[PDB]
């Protein structure tokens, strides 16, 4: 009914969505890093183990 | 004010989902280059081990 | 089971719960890959007998019966006299017997109903004269497992 | 401080914010389900509704297999309070609920799979321990044997018995022996024949009665079979005793937690289907709000249910209308149709203290629907003692009373049906018109024989009159322009009739004529079907308001004449005969007396279909009836 609640609940939805949706991103970018840094080092190891 | 939030907020969850898909290009990126890195680095490792024997 | 519980409830980010269910075929198919013959054998021997995943299922107690039995059924008695040497020495209405002799008598439900057989080496040990000791004290849950065990073998012993 | 969530379409978003709103609710804001990203509709919305209903059928499988009856009754809402303490405010999480259940439902289900067996088992060796006490007592010298041929038998009597020795003796001539003896119900049996003909004799047996063999036990390692039998038999008395302590002690403690998880599971099941957790609600409810209710609110947002939106967190006007107007005017209507009052305002008045416990108990099928009504059984109830009292002026003979009668009912109805009219006349609120200009040709010659029924009722001096006088009056209204009287009219007196056929004949043309006029600040066919059914309702209303004279003289004739006709005989013949005759006159009277009573409130539903039909038109189904109850609940 009233006007201020619509923009205070819809300005910390948006606030909440935001901050919810760069936690999300950061965490989707340090589990790809993660799994590039395992992926690189496995190839890396056994090329290592090969040459050597 | 009544129907401009839920105008806003669509925005704002589109935004908020392409934020999550820029990072998942981001990390397929990562994964891309992540053979592209040891690949690089047996190139790398087969040089030092000719000077190696080269040097013996 | 609180990863198969929580593996049915999803949400959004589902990389994650690829991730947990990923997690949850390796936790389960990591822990189930072993022989539960060797497990089996080991916890008997260890004389440490506790309630696991793998321990309450009867495809675990169906492969390990017919390995069991290297000399008159010496894997059952050795287990029924470990639950009635627990009921001997170390005297019940104690919290660490309870769980050894509700283990026990729970396990031994599965042997007496898969295998009929059962019954002559249970009372050629004595564990039916101790499995009914166990249903008149306290441990209701044990005396619950007591009472199964020989609901199994008052079906096998009259029908 | 606690989130609710509420869904319906966007039509009806303004006023069921208003009244969400005017019973505690702030902080409402209108949103959808695609404009966020915490609440998003997925499989796991359906996978949580799987086990849910998985969870439901757990909960009916332990209450199946408990014993006890299934629970058909829900109560979701924070108002009542079976509905908290069945349904608590905070969160609920399905999985705790589900593996809570699933060892309790395990461990019933083998609990009473291992009592049935061991019942089974402890009635077969008590079963048989009677027959081999009885076979073993004709130690053992011939029981255990070889050389002997003994047959053992249990059987129900000696009747099953005469036909087993029938059957043997047609089929095997006579070389058998018929005996019986007599068990704690059971029935001891023995046969004697050949060493050799054992094998006939058990073939002979088998497709014979009830199952008893050469030797009938399960345990002969012992000599003899009694005492291993009587061992075993008390060892699965003790084991079912175990049992039935262990299912009983187990059971006894989850008796509300069954009900109480399977309203938890409702209103989980319901906030799951207000979430849109399917794929086909998405495109039927669009429209989701969202607010936070205080923790003193949430019993005042159960007082009503909503028009369309679903009052659970984790017809429908708000003031009207409603049918207002039904419970005042169905029940001062309904009860003058019956002191025979005073039987249904002492029914009545037991269902007042017999609410609580006539609430939950729902016995028949007529109580159930009275409870419901309760309170306009109570106030028709209350009110039928008045009109049922002044019946049985004076009601002496025919012709005398109906008079007054006549005219009472048309006088009263005219009150409501001006009062209808009036009343849909100030709803529908720059938007005016269409109401003023009707009910004006009604109440003019309504009005005129109304004057005329009063002024006819005083007028003694000559000046009046007796057929009827108003009924001739407005009969004879409506003919004739260039009259006078007739009858009973006073001195004016011909230019009512002209101003009542000048202004009824206006009315017809000036009706639908202010339709478009007064919307402008497919009504052609609205104006005249509006009109005719103005004009057949007009009629409708005072031809059918008739009933009331006709079915209170009904049964006030129905019971006068039983009273009148048993009051004269139980009065005579004092003494014992005066007592007995009386009592025995006055208990078979009051005995019809009180069905006549229920059948005419049983039959004085005339007065809610003509006001559920020819009421609702003029005023704005079965909205009324139940607004009239609801209307005194909130």
């Amino acid at each position: 009914l009233t006007p201020n609640q619509v923009n205070d609940e819809l300005n910390k939805m948006q606030a909440f969505i935001r901050k919810e949706a760069e936690e999300k991103a950061k965490e989707i970018q340090l589990k790809a890093d993660q799994e590039y840094e395992i992926e690189k080092t496995n190839i890396v190891r056994n090329e290592t183990n090969n040459i050597d | 004010s009544q129907k401009n939030g839920i105008a806003t907020l669509l925005q704002a969850e589109k935004e908020a989902h392409e934020i999550v898909s820029k990072a998942r290009k981001y990390r397929q990126d990562k994964l891309k280059q992540a053979k592209t890195d040891a690949a690089k680095e047996i190139d790398s490792y087969k040089i030092q081990k000719d000077k190696e024997l080269k040097e013996f | 089971p609180t990863v198969q519980s929580l593996s049915e409830r999803k949400y959004s980010d589902e990389e994650l719960r690829q991730d947990i269910s990923n997690l949850k075929e390796i936790l389960e198919n990591e822990y189930q890959e072993l022989t539960s013959f060797d497990e089996y054998v080991a916890e008997l021997d260890s004389k440490l007998l506790c309630w696991s995943p793998p321990h309450v299922d009867n495809g675990f107690w169906s492969d390990n019966i017919d390995e069991f039995k290297k000399d008159n059924y010496k894997i059952f008695r050795q287990l029924i006299e470990l639950l009635q040497a627990k009921v001997r020495n170390g005297d019940v209405n104690a919290k660490q017997e309870k769980i050894i002799i509700q283990v026990a008598l729970n396990d031994i439900t599965h042997v007496v109903e898969l295998l009929p057989e059962s019954i002559d080496v249970l009372d050629k040990t004595g564990g039916k004269a101790d499995i009914m000791e166990l249903l008149n004290h306290s441990d209701s849950r044990v005396k619950y497992e007591a009472l199964k065990a020989t609901q199994a073998i008052i079906g096998y012993t009259f029908k | 401080m606690a989130l609710v969530q509420f869904y319906i379409p966007q039509e009806i978003s303004r006023d069921s914010a208003y009244t969400l709103g005017q019973l505690g609710l702030v902080q409402f804001r209108d949103l959808n389900s695609k404009v966020r990203a915490f609440q998003r509709t997925f499989v796991n919305e359906i996978r949580r509704l799987d086990n849910v209903e998985r969870q439901y059928r757990y909960f009916y499988s332990l209450l199946k297999k408990h014993d006890i009856k299934l629970y058909e009754g829900d109560t979701d809402k924070y108002l009542d309070g079976s509905g908290e303490l069945y349904v608590p405010p905070s969160g609920s999480v399905i999985d705790d609920y589900v593996r809570n259940a699933s060892y309790l439902e395990e461990r019933l289900i083998q609990m009473e799979d291992a009592t049935d067996q061991i019942e089974v088992q402890k009635n077969d060796l008590e079963q048989y321990r009677f027959i081999l006490q009885s076979g073993d007592e004709f130690n053992i010298a011939a029981a255990i044997g070889a050389s002997v041929n003994y047959v053992t038998g249990v059987i129900a009597r000696d009747k099953v018995a005469t036909l087993e020795q029938i059957l043997w003796r047609v089929l095997r001539g006579n070389l058998f022996f018929k005996t019986v003896e007599i068990e704690q119900k059971n029935a001891f049996i023995v046969f004697s024949h050949g060493d050799l003909i054992i094998k006939r004799i058990r073939k002979i047996a088998e497709s014979l009665d009830a199952n008893l063999y050469d030797v009938d036990s399960s345990n002969e390692g012992r000599s003899q079979q009694l005492a291993k039998v009587n061992k075993n038999l008390s060892d699965l008395y003790t084991v079912l005793k175990t049992t039935s302590t262990t299912l009983e002690s187990e059971l006894y403690a989850i008796a509300k937690e069954l009900d109480s998880w399977f309203q938890d599971v409702t209103r989980e099941k319901a906030i799951f289907e207000i979430l849109n957790k399917s794929n086909y609600d998405t495109n039927r409810k669009i429209l989701i709000a969202e607010g936070w209710i205080p923790r003193d609110e949430l019993a005042t947002l159960q007082a009503r249910l909503g028009e369309m939106i679903a009052r659970l967190g984790i017809a429908q006007y708000r003031e009207i209308n409603a049918g207002l107007p039904t419970i005042v005017t169905f029940p001062f209507m309904f009860a003058i149709m019956f002191g025979h009052g005073f039987l249904m305002t002492l029914a009545a008045l037991s269902l007042v203290l017999n609410e609580k416990k006539i609430n939950k108990m729902k016995r028949g099928e007529i109580f159930d629907m009275a409870f419901t009504g309760r309170y306009i059984i109570l106030l028709m109830g209350v009110f039928s003692m008045y009109t049922g009292f002044l019946y049985n002026g004076t009601e002496n003979a025919l012709l005398f009373s109906n008079s007054y009668k006549m005219k009472l009912s048309i006088l009263m109805g005219f009150i409501h049906m001006t009062y209808s009219y009036f009343f849909s006349l100030a709803n529908h609120l720059d938007i005016i018109g269409n109401f003023i200009p009707g009910l004006l040709f009604m109440q003019g010659i309504f009005g005129y024989l109304s004057v005329c029924i009063v002024y006819k009722w005083a007028v003694d001096w000559v000046k009046d009159g007796k057929p009827a006088p108003g009924l001739l009056n407005m009969l004879i209204n409506m003919f004739l322009s260039p009259g006078t009287i007739d009858d009973e009219l006073y001195p004016h007196q011909a230019k009512v009739q002209v101003f009542l056929l000048l202004m009824a004949l206006v009315c017809i043309p000036w009706l639908l004529l202010v339709k478009p006029l007064h919307f402008k600040f497919d009504i052609m066919i609205h104006q005249v079907i509006h009109t005719i059914e103005f004009c057949l309702n007009c009629v409708s209303h005072t031809a059918s308001y008739l009933r009331l004279w006709a079915l209170s003289l009904a049964h006030a004739q129905l019971s006068s004449v039983l009273w009148t006709m048993t009051i004269q005989i139980a009065f005579g013949f004092r003494g014992f005969v005066g007592v007995f005759m009386t009592v025995a006159l006055f208990a078979m009277w009051f005995a019809l007396t009180c069905a006549v009573l229920v059948l005419m409130e049983g039959t004085s539903a005339m007065l809610h279909s003509l006001r559920l039909h020819w009421v609702e038109s003029m005023s704005k189904p079965y909205e009324p009836f139940a607004f009239e109850y609801k209307d005194m609940e909130v």
